[PDB]
RNA sequence: GCAGCCUGGUGUUGGCUCUUGGUCGCGCCUGCGUAGGAUAGGUGGGAGCCUGUAAACCCCCGCCUCCGGGUGGGGGGGAGGCGCCGGUGAAAUACCACCCUGGCGCGGCUGGGGGCCUAACCCUCGGAUGGGGGGACAGCGCUUGGCGGGCAGUUUGACUG
RNA sequence: GUGAGGUUUU
RNA sequence: GCCCGGAUAGCUCAGUCGGUAGAGCAGGGGAUUGAAAAUCCCCGUGUCCUUGGUUCGAUUCCGAGUCCGGGCACCA
């Protein structure tokens, strides 16, 4: 199955190789998300037809995107939460925190992949895997909901 | 498996059977035997000769593991617990302390009517 | 067992050989450091199943070169034994009537002779020492000819056998430590195909699997099954 | 035979992880109802080799164990271990291993059973390109076998005061 | 702390 | 018909994981119990399916099936 990658999918090799994978995986997880493309003679012609004009766009959209650990979560900041509500009635998810960080502290996030699994009632530390060939994740520390 | 040396032990000394089982400090048994390994049926496995190949076999198949002590806990009383436990107390195995957990049955209402003829 | 002699030249075992014919058959002289009269004891394998009827392994074949091995039978003289000074007889003892059940024999057997052919009555009575290993005389041994003077003359410089029980631990006593491929030219030419001609009717499978020509003083080398 | 039901394979239908399975012997070292000296497998050579390129009463010791005990790394030993026979028996080793009996590393495909995520699919929410739950299961197609008067086509002979 | 396969009236 | 497990004494059964073997009845008299029942005791009944073979043997292991059963076909 001729599928071409655009970014490393944590397995299956490197970008642009002739890799075989299940159509149930590539058809539903890779194609509507915009990460792998079906490779005909056209899309199998495009990667050697553009070796700098799009690899420079991977250098921009990946090498320019791998520096967002600066002012987001590593520095100490009081994370804005809702009023207490001592016991958590509505659990925190990946969605319901970036509008708080958009009102206070002015930080804009996706807000996808702020909870890769188990949107949980409790609070603590968590890592944000932002994924250009995935690098070291930034660490958020939720300390209090008051 | 990992052999164990320190730890506690459990003791069953009821009317029909007297079998020990040496444990860890977490409560995991390491072996069990009986008098049925010879074939002692009914009440032929009490106090003075035939079946310390239950408890001494419980320390003898545990001799390959090499336990240090047997902290005594007696569940089920009577029927000659004394020499069956004291075979293991001072003829090959060390002991640390004698702190026994005697069972204290109340049950509220009656169990099977064997006891009620002598109450 | 892994001592001084095996650590010297263990490289010649070579468990990943490609094709060997002569260089794993003739090399028994100095790879087997022997200071005694050794037997090369050539192995083979007869592929059968020993747990069914109509299946009886038996094989006796001769070799007229001489083998460096004498007759050494325990001769018991009976009626119709002498041939009126036949110039090649009456060498061993002629009697003593051994009934040695007390102190259970002397356990050093090499060759057993039995002339009178009374096996229907002496069956499981003369073969007392050799039950499962079975060097007792048998009707299936093929040592019944026309005259009497054909058993000693063939055990002398002959009468080698292949017969196994439940496995294939088989042997071929032919040569000394220094026998040439001129003696392999009648050993591995006729014995490994004699155990292919002699065959029970229930033979089905590989039928020739583990044929090692290994010695008493040396390593285990392997040839192709036809050489 | 069919409707319908159960069920294997397969498409829709994916990502991981755990231990199990099969032709699986390259390797580990497994045989003590046993009658004598016994970690005694049947047997093949059976007077040579363990041996000073580091022995013996048994002290190294992983290895398994039916608890007796033997086989590999041998760091300090220093000419002594003792078997072919006697001894046991349905069989005589100590030198070279033929595969069964087995705890086990893996070469081929993971076959099955679990735990998590989930975008496919399904259900659901006020105004629904978005939330929640199930989740590769269900349903649906092909194929295979069984149940199946619920249904349909059927047969149930002739002589005979 | 311990004991009964257990009996029938001439 | 391929494969699956077995045929033990009028009755049925204790079996071997190769060196073993039978107990109960219509039966006669029997320590018993103070002459009562029989608790209990001798006791009338093995081609261990027909046959071939490792085997010291076969009262027991394995091969073809004649003896009876379940599944599975196949029957012009
Ligand atoms: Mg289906
Ligand atoms: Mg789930
Ligand atoms: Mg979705
Ligand atoms: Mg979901
Ligand atoms: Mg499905
Ligand atoms: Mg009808
Ligand atoms: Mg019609
Ligand atoms: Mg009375």
């Amino acid at each position: 199955m001729k599928v071409i990658l655009l970014e490393p999918l944590e397995n299956l090799g490197d970008v642009g190789q002739v890799v075989d994978v299940k159509p149930g995986y590539a058809r539903n997880y890779l194609l509507p998300r915009g990460l792998a493309v079906l490779a005909t003679e056209s899309n199998l012609k495009a990667l050697e037809a553009r070796i700098r004009a799009q690899a420079k766009r991977l250098a921009e959209r990946k090498a320019e995107a791998e520096r967002l650990k600066e002012i987001l979560e590593n520095l100490t900041l009081t994370i804005p939460v809702r009023a207490g509500e001592t016991k958590i009635y509505g659990s925190v998810t990946a969605k319901d925190i970036a509008e708080a960080l958009s009102r206070q502290h002015g930080v804009t996030i996706d807000p996808k992949r702020l909870a890769l699994e188990k949107p949980i009632k409790e609070l603590g530390e968590y890592v944000l895997t932002y994924k250009p060939h995935p690098e070291v994740p930034i660490q958020l520390k939720v300390s209090v909901v008051a | 498996k990992r052999q164990v040396a320190s730890g506690r032990a459990y003791i069953h000394a009821s009317y029909n059977n007297t079998i020990v089982t040496i444990t860890d400090p977490d409560g995991n048994p390491i072996t069990w035997s009986s008098g049925g390994v010879i074939g002692y049926k009914g009440s032929r496995k009490g106090t003075p000769y035939a079946a310390q190949l239950a408890a001494l076999d419980a320390a003898k198949k545990a001799m390959a593991y090499g336990m240090q002590s047997v902290d005594v806990i007696v569940r089920g009383t009577g029927a000659g617990r004394e020499q069956a436990i004291r075979a293991l107390q001072a003829s090959g195995l060390q002991v640390k302390s004698i702190v026994d957990d005697t069972p204290v049955p109340h049950n509220g209402c009656r169990p099977k009517k064997k006891f009620r003829k002598a109450s | 067992k892994h001592g001084k002699r095996y650590r010297a030249l263990l490289e010649k075992v070579d468990p990943n050989k490609v094709y060997t014919i002569d260089e794993a058959a003739r090399l028994v002289k100095e790879l087997a450091t022997a200071k005694f009269d050794e037997t090369v004891e050539v192995h083979a394998k007869l592929g059968i199943d020993p747990r069914r009827s109509d299946q009886n392994v038996r094989g006796t074949v001769s070799l007229p070169h001489g083998l460096g091995k004498q007759v050494r039978v325990l001769a018991i003289a009976k009626g119709e034994k002498i041939k009126e000074a036949e110039e090649a007889g009456a060498d061993y003892v002629g009697g003593e009537e051994i009934i040695q059940k007390i102190l259970d024999g002397w356990m050093d057997f090499d060759a057993v002779v039995a002339t009178p052919d009374v096996m229907g009555a002496v069956g499981s009575k003369l073969g007392r020492i050799l039950g499962p290993r079975g060097l007792l005389p048998n009707p299936k041994a093929g040592t019944v000819g026309f005259n009497i003077g054909e058993i000693i003359r063939e055990i002398k410089a002959g009468r080698i056998e292949f017969r196994n029980d439940k496995t294939g631990a088989i042997h071929a006593p032919v040569g000394k430590a220094s026998f040439p491929p001129e003696k392999l030219a009648d050993n591995i030419r006729a014995f490994i195909r004699a155990l292919e001609a002699h065959k029970p009717e229930g033979a089905k499978g590989t039928f020739l699997r583990s044929v090692y020509v290994t010695t008493t003083m040396g390593p285990s080398v392997r040839i192709n099954p036809h050489s």
